[PDB]
C-alpha cells in the first residue's frame, strides 16, 4: 500500500474513442479518459469480489448489458500510435501571432502527449487483460445466452486487431473466443500468423510472443493455412534438437495441431509431409547414444524422447511412418546392455529404463499388429529372436516366491504374452504352462501375493498413499492369465 | 507487569537470527520500546500504570544519558583545549545543560509623574525601592525569570537571553551577553574564521566574580538572582529548583564542580589575577563521588526508582559497582527485590553492555541476571523466553534445568532457541528426549525435525537420507521406522527427480536377505525329510524357489543413477554389500544340494552343483569380477568339483 486503484462505486459505462471522437492522445478529452481507466481500475478491483463469490455463493452472479459486466463496446490496442517528433522542427521558428500561438500550444500539448501515453499505457494494461480474466470466470459459471454477447464483443476486437500486420497484448481476441466454443473463431484473424511470422523457424530469440499467440490461435472448428505454416513448425520446429536435451512444449504444440479444424481423418497427409523430409526421424538416435551433437547420453534424455514416440504412435498412419526407418534400428543401436539385454527389466537400479521399455517399446510394437499385421512380419519375427532370452525368463523367473517384483513388471509381461499371442496369429504362413502354475499359486495364496510384489518406484508408493495397488494388480494378472496359453 | 515490556527487550536482543550486528541498536530499540509503553499506560490504564509509565519514561531518559591552537591565545581557546584534553569534564558539562508571551517593552512614562525618577535605568530599581518603575514588570521579573530556569537546564544561555529580550529588560540583558569568553580575530585562530568581528568579554573572570556578587545580593529577591548564580556556577539558591528531585540537585552541584576548576586552569594559563574580581575566587577543587553522597541522602525518595541510580553511576562511571549491587544483594542477601524493575532492566543492560565493553560487564554479574530473570519467568509462567536468557547460560549453572524446561517441544522459532541451549549445552543423550512423551545417536532421531521449515529445506532431505544409511549399516531398522516418517515429503526441484532410487535401494536389500532365510527352512524341511506320500511336490519345489532369488537378473546392487542424488558413496556401498554377501549365498547355495535329502528336484544324481561356473561367468551381479583372477577364480573351479564329491 497505497494501491493503484481508486475512485468510486461502478455505474457508469464509457470510456470509449466514440463518445470522446477520436481526437487523441494529446489533449483533455485523454485526461479524462486517464482517469477514467483509474475509474474502470476500481470497478474491475469491486469484480475481484464478484469472482471470490462465485467461489462462496451470491444470488444471480451473471448479469450482463453483481453489476453489469458489458461496459466496453471497444477496447483500444491504440498505444501499443501517434507520432510526438516530427512538428517539432516547425516549432523551430514559429512565434509570431496567434495562429502561431496555436501552433505552439498543438506541440506543447504533445510535450502533454509524452506524459500522458505512458499513464495510459499502464492504466488500458490494468483495465483490458483483467477484464478478459471476468469473462472467463463468467464462461465457468453455468452458461446463458448472454456469454454469446462475448461472440458480440470479441468480434469487434479482432478488426481492431488490423490497424497493424503490437502482438504481446493480442490474445484479448483469441483466447476468449476459446472459452466461448470450449465451453460450446473468425476464419480472418486467425490468418494472421501466416501473415507476420514468415521471416524464418532459429531466430527464436525474440519468437517468444508468437509461440504464446499461435498456441491458442490453434482452436478452430483442414486449414490450408495449416499444411504451410506447419513445414516449419514441427519439422524444422524439431531438427534444432539435433542442433541443440528435448524440450517439452514442441511436442505439446503438436497436440494443439492435431486438435485444429479436421485432422483427424486426414492423419495420411500429415504422415507423408513429415515422411518426405529426412527429419523426425533422426531424433531416434538420441535414446540410442546421444552423442549426435555431442550432448552426453544420460538416460533423462530417453524419458522425454519416450513421450514423443509416443504421441506419434497413436495416430496409426504416423505410427508406421516410423517401423520401416527404423525401430528395429534404434533398438539395435542400444546404449546398455545389462538394462535392454537381461531376462527380466528391474525396477532396481534405474528405473529410467524400467519405466520407458515398459510403456514404450512394448506397446508401440503391439500396435502396429492391432491393424491385424501384415507388413510388420520379419521385423516381428526377427524382435521375438532379439529379446529371445526375455521371452524365457519372463514366463520362468517366478517361483511361488518371488520378491523383488513390481507391478510395472507385470505390465511388461502382459505386453510380452500380448505380442506372442498376435505373431502367431496375424503370420498365419512354449513353456507358457510355467507361468500358469505359478499365478494359480500366488492366487490360491493371498499372503504370498500380497507379500511378494511390493511398491518400488515413487508412482508405487502413491499407490499406496485405499490401496489402488492392489486393484491394479488385480485387473493386470487378469488380462495377463487370459492371453496366456 | 507488562508482559509486553519483556517481549519488546528479547526480540532486540535475538525473529532470533544470526546476523552481524553493532549493539547500539539495540539501545535504539530499547529506547522505542520504552516510549511506547510509556504512552500505552499513561492514557488508558489506571493511575498506577501511570507510575509504572513515569519509570518507563526514566529508563528511556537513562538511555539518552549514556551518550550525552597553542602559541598565543585569549580565554576562547584555554577553554576548547581543557574540554579537548580531558573528557570526564566533557561529559560532566553535556549532563547538567541535557534535560511564548506577547511583550510590548517600555518604561518610564508613569515613574516621573508620580513622584521621582530622575535618571532612567534599572539601576533607578537598585538605588532604593523595586517599586519605583512600572510594577506589570514588576511580575516579569519573577514570572519569565522562571521560564528562564526550566531553559538553562534545556540547555543554552542564548536561548533565556531571547526570553531575557520579552522580559521588558534591555540592559540587564546585556548580562547574558556577558557569559560570552572572548572570540576574536585579534587573539584566536581557530576562531578567527567562524566570526570575523569582536564577541564577548575579556575581563571575563572580573564579569564572574561580579555577577557572583548578585547572587548573594539582598536587595535581589530570589526569583532574579538564581540565574545569577548558575552564571557564576550555581549555589543551590532554591530557585534554581523546579523539579526539586535527585537531578535538579546533581545539575546545579555539578555547574559549580567545573565552575571553580575552571578558574584553577585559567591561573595556569593565566586569565585570573587581583584585578580580575571584587570577590577573593573558590580555588577549591570539588569531588563527584562525595557531592553524590550529599545527593542521595537527600533524597531516599528517589533511592526506590533504581533507574534514577542507574542514571546515577554513569556520571560516576563505575558500572561493575551497580551491577554487582543489583545482583546477590551486595553478598548473600535480598534487598534487590525490593523495586520490580531493578531485575528486569538491568538484566537487559547486562546483556547488551556486555558485547560493548566486556570489563564493564563483570560477566559472572551477568550469569547470575539471567539466572534471576529466568526463575521470575517460571514464576511468571513464561516458558518461550526461558530458553532466550539460558542461551547466555553456561554448562556450569543450570545444566539439567534447562533439560527438563526444554523437554516440551513447541513452535518453530522456539526450536532454533531450544537447538541452540540443547547443543550448547552439550546433552545429546540424556533425558530431554525421552521426555518429549512423557511430558550417541538419540538425538539424530530427534535432530530430523528441525530441518521441516524453509531455509534448512534445502538441506532436509538431503542428510536425512544420509542418515538412514549411516545407522542401516550398524543396523537399526526400529530407528530407520523414524527417519521414514520424520521424512521430508519434498525431494523434487521445488524444494531445492532427485532422490526416488532409495525407494528400491531397501527392496533390492529384502532380496538380499530372503535369499539368506531360505536356508533354514532347508535344513528343516528338506533334508531331514525323505519319505514320500506326495511330499516330492513339496520339499522338492523348495529348492528351485531359493535358486530363482539370489540374483535381480537386470543389475543387482549397483547404483549411481540420475534417481539418485550426487554422491558415489551410494555406488560404493552397494559395491561393498555385493563382495561380502555374495560369496556368501554361493557357499550357502552349495549346500542345498549335496547335503539335502534330495539332491537336485531328482533325489539322485547331480549336475547343478556344475553349473554354478555359469552363474559367476553371467552379468546380472557380474561374479566374474567379484572373484580375483587369480587364486579366488582359480580356486573356484576347485571349490564346485569339492561339493560335486560332497553329493557322494
Amino acid at each position: 500500500d497505497p494501491k493503484f486503484v481508486n475512485s468510486l462505486l461502478a455505474k457508469l459505462k464509457d470510456s470509449k474513442k466514440l463518445f470522446q471522437k477520436k481526437e487523441n492522445l494529446t489533449r483533455d478529452e485523454t485526461v479524462s479518459l486517464i482517469k477514467k481507466y483509474k475509474l474502470i481500475s476500481r470497478i474491475v478491483e469491486i469484480f475481484a469480489l464478484c469472482i471470490y463469490n462465485s467461489t462462496d455463493s451470491n444470488s444471480e452472479i451473471l448479469n450482463f448489458l453483481n453489476k453489469t459486466f458489458h461496459d466496453e463496446l471497444n477496447l483500444k490496442f491504440k498505444e501499443k500510435g501517434y507520432d510526438i517528433p516530427l512538428l517539432d522542427i516547425v516549432l523551430k521558428a514559429d512565434r509570431s501571432w496567434n495562429e502561431p500561438s496555436k501552433s505552439q500550444t498543438n506541440f506543447k500539448e504533445e510535450i502533454t502527449d509524452a506524459s500522458l501515453n505512458l499513464q495510459y499505457v499502464n492504466y488500458e494494461i490494468s483495465t483490458a487483460k483483467a477484464w478478459g480474466a471476468l469473462i472467463t470466470t463468467f464462461v465457468k459459471r453455468s452458461t446463458v445466452p448472454l456469454n454469446d454477447g462475448f461472440v458480440d464483443l470479441v468480434e469487434h476486437f479482432l478488426k481492431l486487431n488490423i490497424d497493424f500486420g503490437f502482438t504481446q497484448i493480442y490474445l484479448e481476441r483469441i483466447e476468449l473466443s476459446f472459452y466461448i466454443l470450449y465451453s460450446f473463431k473468425i476464419i480472418e484473424l486467425m490468418n494472421k500468423i501466416f501473415t507476420i511470422f514468415k521471416s524464418g523457424e532459429l531466430k527464436n530469440n525474440f519468437y517468444r510472443p508468437l509461440l504464446r499467440s499461435v498456441l491458442v490461435l490453434l482452436e478452430l472448428v483442414i486449414s490450408d493455412q495449416l499444411l504451410e505454416f506447419f513445414e516449419l513448425v514441427f519439422s524444422k520446429g524439431v531438427y534444432l534438437i539435433l542442433s541443440e536435451q528435448d524440450l517439452l512444449l514442441l511436442l505439446s504444440l503438436f497436440k494443439k495441431i492435431t486438435n485444429v479444424n479436421p485432422s483427424k481423418n486426414f492423419n495420411v497427409i500429415l504422415a507423408s509431409s513429415l515422411n518426405e523430409v529426412g527429419t523426425l526421424k533422426v531424433i531416434l538416435n538420441l535414446y540410442s547414444s546421444a552423442h549426435l551433437i555431442r550432448i552426453n547420453d544420460e538416460p533423462i534424455l530417453g524419458q522425454i524422447t519416450l513421450t514423443f514416440i509416443s504421441e506419434l504412435c497413436s495416430i496409426e498412419p504416423i505410427a508406421a511412418k516410423l517401423i520401416n526407418s527404423g525401430l528395429y534400428s534404434v533398438l539395435l543401436e542400444s546404449p546398455l546392455s545389462v538394462a535392454i539385454q537381461q531376462g527380466d527389466i528391474k525396477p532396481e537400479f534405474s528405473p529410467r529404463l524400467h519405466n520407458i521399455w515398459s510403456n514404450g517399446l512394448l506397446s508401440i510394437v503391439l500396435l502396429l499388429l492391432s491393424q491385424f499385421g501384415i507388413k510388420v512380419l520379419p521385423e516381428t519375427c526377427l524382435f521375438v529372436s532379439y529379446f529371445g532370452k526375455q521371452i524365457k525368463s519372463t514366463i520362468y523367473n517366478w517361483g511361488d516366491n518371488k520378491l523383488a517384483v513390481s507391478s510395472s513388471l507385470i505390465k511388461e509381461t502382459n505386453q510380452l504374452v500380448l505380442l506372442q499371442k498376435m505373431l502367431n496369429l496375424l503370420n498365419y504362413q512354449h513353456d507358457k504352462k510355467r507361468l500358469s502354475a505359478a499365478l494359480s499359486k500366488f492366487l490360491t495364496h493371498p499372503k504370498y501375493l500380497n507379500s511378494r510384489i511390493i511398491p518400488t518406484t515413487l508412482e508405487e508408493q502413491q499407490q499406496l498413499e485405499r490401496l489402488e495397488f492392489v486393484k491394479g494388480i488385480s485387473r493386470d494378472i487378469k488380462a495377463l492369465q487370459d492371453s496366456l496359453f | 507487569y507488562q508482559t509486553e515490556r519483556f517481549t519488546k527487550f528479547s526480540d532486540t536482543l535475538k525473529n532470533n537470527e544470526q546476523n552481524p550486528i553493532d549493539p547500539f541498536n539495540i539501545i535504539r530499540e530499547f529506547r522505542s520500546a520504552a516510549g511506547q509503553l510509556a504512552l500505552d499506560l499513561a492514557n488508558s490504564g489506571d493511575e498506577s500504570n501511570v507510575i509504572s509509565s513515569k519509570d518507563w519514561e526514566l529508563e528511556a531518559r537513562f538511555w539518552h544519558l549514556v551518550e550525552l591552537l597553542h602559541p598565543y591565545n585569549s580565554r576562547g581557546l584555554f577553554e576548547k583545549k581543557l574540554m579537548q584534553d580531558n573528557k570526564q569534564l566533557y561529559q560532566i558539562w553535556i549532563v547538567m545543560v541535557w534535560l511564548p508571551k506577547n511583550v510590548p517593552t517600555s518604561k518610564w512614562l508613569n515613574s516621573i509623574t508620580s513622584g521621582g525618577l530622575k535618571s532612567c535605568d534599572l539601576d533607578f530599581p537598585l538605588r532604593e525601592n523595586t517599586n519605583v518603575l512600572d510594577v506589570k514588570d514588576k511580575e516579569e521579573d519573577h514570572i519569565f525569570f522562571k521560564y528562564i530556569y526550566e531553559l538553562i537546564l534545556a540547555g543554552a544561555i542564548d536561548e533565556a537571553l531571547e526570553e531575557a529580550k520579552l522580559s521588558d529588560n534591555i540592559s540587564i540583558c546585556m548580562i547574558l551577553c556577558g557569559i560570552q569568553e572572548y572570540l576574536n580575530p585579534v587573539i584566536d585562530t581557530q576562531i578567527a574564521n567562524e566570526f570575523n568581528t569582536q564577541q564577548g568579554i575579556k575581563k571575563h573572570s572580573l564579569w564572574r566574580r561580579t555577577v557572583y556578587s548578585l547572587s548573594q545580593q539582598a536587595g535581589l529577591d530570589p526569583y532574579e538572582r538564581a540565574i545569577y548564580s548558575y552564571l557564576s556556577g550555581a549555589i543551590p539558591n532554591q530557585e534554581v529548583l523546579q523539579y526539586s528531585d535527585w537531578e535538579s540537585d546533581l545539575h546545579i552541584h555539578l555547574n559549580q564542580i567545573l565552575q571553580t576548576e575552571i578558574e584553577n586552569y585559567l591561573l595556569e594559563n593565566n586569565q585570573v589575577g587581583t584585578d580580575e574580581l571584587i570577590l577573593p575566587l573558590p580555588s577549591h577543587a570539588l569531588t563527584v563521588q562525595e557531592v553524590l553522597n550529599r545527593v542521595a541522602s537527600r533524597h531516599p525518595s528517589e533511592s526506590e526508582h533504581p533507574i534514577r541510580v542507574l542514571m546515577a553511576s554513569v556520571i560516576l562511571d563505575s558500572l561493575p559497582s551497580v551491577i554487582h549491587s543489583s545482583v546477590e544483594g551486595t553478598e548473600a542477601s535480598n534487598d534487590i527485590i525490593d523495586k520490580p524493575y531493578l531485575l528486569r532492566i538491568v538484566t537487559h543492560l547486562a546483556i547488551c553492555l556486555d558485547i560493548i565493553n566486556p570489563g564493564s560487564v563483570e560477566e559472572v554479574d551477568k550469569s547470575k541476571l539471567i539466572t534471576t530473570y529466568i526463575s521470575l519467568l517460571k514464576l511468571q509462567g513464561l516458558y518461550e523466553n526461558i530458553p532466550i536468557y539460558a542461551t547466555f547460560l553456561n554448562e556450569s549453572d543450570c545444566l539439567e534445568a534447562c533439560s527438563f524446561i526444554l523437554s516440551s517441544l513447541e513452535d518453530p522459532q522456539v526450536r532454533k532457541k531450544q537447538i541452540e541451549t540443547i547443543n550448547f549445552l552439550r546433552l545429546p543423550a540424556s533425558n530431554i528426549l525421552r521426555r518429549t512423551t512423557q511430558r550417541i545417536d538419540m538425538h539424530l532421531i530427534y535432530g530430523v525435525e528441525w530441518l521441516i521449515e524453509g531455509k534448512l529445506y534445502v538441506d532436509a532431505v538431503h542428510s536425512i537420507i544420509a542418515l538412514s544409511r549411516r545407522f542401516l549399516l550398524n543396523g537399526r531398522v526400529k530407528a530407520l521406522e523414524q527417519f521414514m516418517e520424520r521424512n521430508n515429503i519434498g525431494e523434487i526441484c521445488k524444494n531445492y527427480e532427485n532422490e526416488d532410487q532409495f525407494l528400491e535401494e531397501i527392496t533390492q536389500y529384502e532380496h538380499l536377505i530372503k535369499g539368506i532365510r531360505e536356508y533354514e527352512e532347508w535344513q528343516k524341511s528338506v533334508s531331514l525329510l525323505s519319505s514320500e506320500s506326495n511330499i516330492p511336490t513339496l520339499i522338492e519345489k523348495l529348492q528351485g524357489f531359493s535358486k530363482d532369488t539370489f540374483e535381480l537378473i537386470k543389475t543387482f546392487l549397483v547404483d549411481l543413477t540420475s534417481s539418485n542424488f550426487a554422491d558415489s558413496a551410494d555406488y560404493e556401498i552397494l559395491y561393498e554389500i555385493r563382495a561380502l554377501y555374495t560369496p556368501f549365498l554361493l557357499m550357502e547355495l552349495h549346500k542345498k544340494l549335496v547335503e539335502a535329502a534330495k539332491l537336485l528336484k531328482i533325489p539322485k544324481f547331480i549336475s547343478e552343483a556344475l553349473a554354478f561356473t555359469s552363474l559367476v561367468a553371467n552379468e546380472n551381479d557380474k561374479i566374474y569380477l567379484l572373484f580375483q583372477s587369480s587364486g579366488k577364480l582359480k580356486e573356484y573351479l576347485d571349490l564346485v568339483a569339492r561339493t560335486a564329491t560332497l553329493s557322494n
